[PDB]
């Protein structure tokens, strides 16, 4: 269990004590132990503390702010994550500089200590939250082994959504978060239902859940009531799932989806499910999701009416389960070789063991993807068709003192069609990489490989202006519209996604921030909202798109596009400099843009950054 | 526990100060932002303070007319409002909120008369 979690019974049982301190605290109890700072968070066991009275939504979920949590995302798709805003709330007001809770994160930073966030119930969903907080805010800044935080949680609610999750994978983050749930713990199941579903029953049920309120005397019919609530919408959530997963019925499941409400929060991190003798640890999210109902059955038809009374009380049974940690039998239900031992112990029924194996193996196939994709980036043919565009086509262009932009887009030799062909051909692969990753069928670690992210851009900075040369050589301009807004290709966004995500992570800001900041900082006194409103779908946001802009500016008046031909010409340098534009072909004197850059005025020309790197019209 | 002051009755071209101050610590970690509500209009942004950074976008009917402040001292937002329209009469709003894409941290509001 030890090598895998990365976390031994040590830190799991001070981190239960610590959650079992923090009901005595306000917000939050600070254990020091040495090396370990565990931050435990007070749980809550009020309605309003779960789904948030002012949210609209039939889940109170909320999509996380994007400058905030600029990783909490989908990277090429840009879909930012949903979490719980009453849990989220609860982490602001934890957060808040008044509760001291963020000094001493702070203080234990600077100390390298081990920081630890915990809690029990709930508030091991606010720790949930808080480490993603503490990992946008410190570890992806400097991200060391002393900096790395461990998240222990004891029966939390769900946090997050497929994205949330997602997200954690891609940033190799889920391997801090560990889920204990106790086999029948209704609580980590609550938020699959519904709101309309359990309004009537949730302040009973939650009453009953509080360990400290043993005043409210014990219903059957509500407790009933909300286990058959939240097991049906648990039920419809899981077979939804089932026949997303495995790509078939696509059809009506797509119509129904559009029909069906359906709860969008998924586990996310490794979730250790405990019986009375065995200790079941998973990965996969989709397993956890299946194994969430599907172990919480009755075995006999005469135990239905006793399940939901065991489903309450098996949420004050984690002392039970701390101190008999080293007796129970531990195994790793991904890396079991036969699975139907431990779902077997877990009262999974056949079913449910089919559909776990199916979610294992949709995660082998995405695994195997991933190993041919590498296989294939790795193939001499692929990467020869690179070294000829960059080694043998550029250079024979530069020599002609045209440019390969220029040269692509006339085509008037034989090599501009051999360059067309090997484009086409790595279009239809990266396409393909596209629909696959469009589709969930890579690991999540994809879009965070730094080998794909390489190769991306470089692929990118080659042939993107391969390709708007090809689109504006067919006058794709004048039928379908701007490049920028209609006509890119949705591989090369993900591309430069993936690698502004990769280079701008660590400093926490995120590319759109920087890009307006940087048009704040040319000094063109125009309002912000009508520079916005100019710079719309411009250009200017990405190296590879350079020559797009030069097609969209020629021909237009310069008072109609001055704001951004002066962008365009701040952002030359440091695409230079990065090597997304090459200098030895924008210059040349059959440019299209150097030959439009004459035409400029001589008032702007003069005063302009590239008069010294292109001789006068003399 | 947000609450809104400052709301009266005047006539076009009046100079008004609505005044909004919370209990937590909010001013420059929470982005501010001000919204109006007509009488069956959908609740239509105003503005918004982007807390600490002095990024601030009005929208149109109001730019150059009420402007908008923070006070991390007091951790209240001022919404100045000259040359009053008899369009703007609303039931005004603050609210402030992060970490999330949409703000949902609301008071209690203030009724903002205009005649003619």
């Amino acid at each position: 269990f030890e090598a895998l979690t990365g976390i031994n019974g040590d830190l799991i049982t001070r981190s239960w004590s610590a959650s079992k301190q923090a009901y005595l605290t306000e917000r939050y109890h600070k254990e020091e132990a040495g090396a370990v700072v565990i931050f435990a968070f007070q749980p809550s066991f009020s309605e309003k503390d779960f789904f948030d009275p002012d949210n609209k939504s039939s889940f109170g979920e909320i999509k996380l702010n994007r400058v905030q949590f600029p990783c909490m995302r989908k990277i090429g798709k840009g879909d930012v994550a949903t979490v719980n805003e009453a849990f989220l709330k609860n982490l602001e007001a934890v957060i808040d500089p008044r509760t001291s809770f963020q000094a001493s994160v702070e203080m234990a930073v600077r100390s390298r200590k081990q920081i630890v966030f915990t809690g029990h119930s709930s508030g091991g969903a606010t720790a949930i939250l808080a480490t993603v907080w503490y990992l946008e805010k410190y570890f992806i800044r400097n991200p060391n082994v002393y900096l790395e935080p461990r998240c222990v949680t004891f029966g939390a609610p769900l946090v997050g959504d497929s994205i949330f999750s997602h997200a954690l994978g891609r940033e190799k983050w889920s391997r801090f978060f560990v889920n204990f749930v106790t086999r029948f713990d209704i609580v980590p199941r609550i938020t699959l239902a519904r709101k309309a579903s359990v309004e009537e029953t949730l302040p009973h049920v939650l009453a009953q859940l509080d360990p400290r309120n043993s005043s409210v005397q014990e219903s059957e019919q509500r407790i009933t009531e909300f286990y058959t609530s939240v097991m049906r919408d648990t039920s419809t959530v899981a077979n939804q799932a089932v026949c997303e997963l495995t790509g078939s019925a696509e059809a009506i499941l797509e119509t129904l989806s559009s029909f069906l409400e359906l709860s969008p929060y998924r586990p996310a991190g490794t979730f250790v499910f405990s019986t009375e003798k065995r200790l079941v640890a998973v990965n996969n999210s989709d397993a956890i999701l299946q194994m969430l109902f599907y172990t919480c059955q009755a075995s006999d038809e005469q135990e239905w009416s006793l399940i939901p009374f065991r489903s309450i009380r098996d949420h004050h049974s984690y002392e039970e389960l701390v101190q008999s940690m080293g007796m129970k039998l531990f195994n790793h239900l991904d890396g079991e070789n036969s699975i139907e031992s431990s779902l077997n112990d877990l009262g999974v029924s056949t079913r449910g063991r089919q559909y776990v194996q199916a979610a294992l193996e949709e995660e082998k196939k995405r695994v195997e993807n991933q190993k041919k994709i590498i296989q294939v980036i790795q193939q001499e043919r692929f990467l020869k068709k690179l070294a000829w565009i960059e080694d043998e086509y550029k250079p024979k262009c530069q020599a002609h003192k045209n440019g390969y932009y220029d040269s692509f887009k006339v085509s008037n030799e034989e090599n501009d069609f051999k360059a067309n062909v090997k484009r086409a051909e790595l279009a239809g692969v990266f396409d393909e990489v596209l629909g696959l990753l469009k589709k969930c069928q890579l690991p999540d670690e994809f879009e965070g490989d730094i080998d794909w992210i390489k190769l991306a851009t470089r692929y990118r900075r080659l042939v993107e202006p391969l390709d708007i040369a090809n689109y504006h050589r067919h006058l794709k301009n004048e039928d379908t519209g701007p490049y920028m807004k209609r006509g890119r290709p949705t591989r090369y966004i993900y591309a430069q996604r993936g690698y502004e995500h990769h280079i701008l992570k660590p400093n926490g800001m995120i590319a759109e921030d920087v890009f307006w900041n940087k048009v704040n900082g040319l000094n063109l006194g125009l309002q912000l909202e009508e520079i916005q409103e100019t710079l719309k779908n411009s250009g200017s946001e990405c190296g590879s798109c350079f020559w797009a802009e030069v097609e969209e500016l020629k021909g237009k008046p310069y008072e109609e596009v001055e704001v951004r031909v002066k962008t365009l010409e701040g952002m030359l340098r440091e695409w230079i400099t990065a090597g997304e534009v090459d200098e030895k072909e924008i210059f040349l004197e059959g440019s299209t843009f150097r030959k439009w850059w004459i035409t400029l005025p001589k008032n702007h020309k003069s005063h302009s950054p590239l008069r010294d790197y292109m001789m006068d019209e003399i | 526990q947000l609450q809104e002051s400052g709301g009266g009755l005047v006539q076009a071209g009046g100079s008004l100060r609505l005044s909004c101050a919370g209990s937590g610590r909010t001013f420059s970690t929470y982005d501010m932002a001000w919204f109006r509500q007509a009488p069956g209009k959908e609740r239509e942004f105003v503005s918004s303070i982007s807390s600490s950074g002095g990024n601030v976008v009005y929208r149109d009917s109001v730019k150059g007319r009420f402007t908008i402040a923070r006070d991390n001292a007091a951790n209240a937002v001022y919404l100045q409002m000259n040359s009053l329209k008899p369009e703007d009469t609303a039931v005004y709003y603050c609210a402030a909120k992060w970490l999330a894409a949409d703000y949902n941290y609301w008071g209690q509001g203030t009724q903002v008369t205009v005649s003619s």
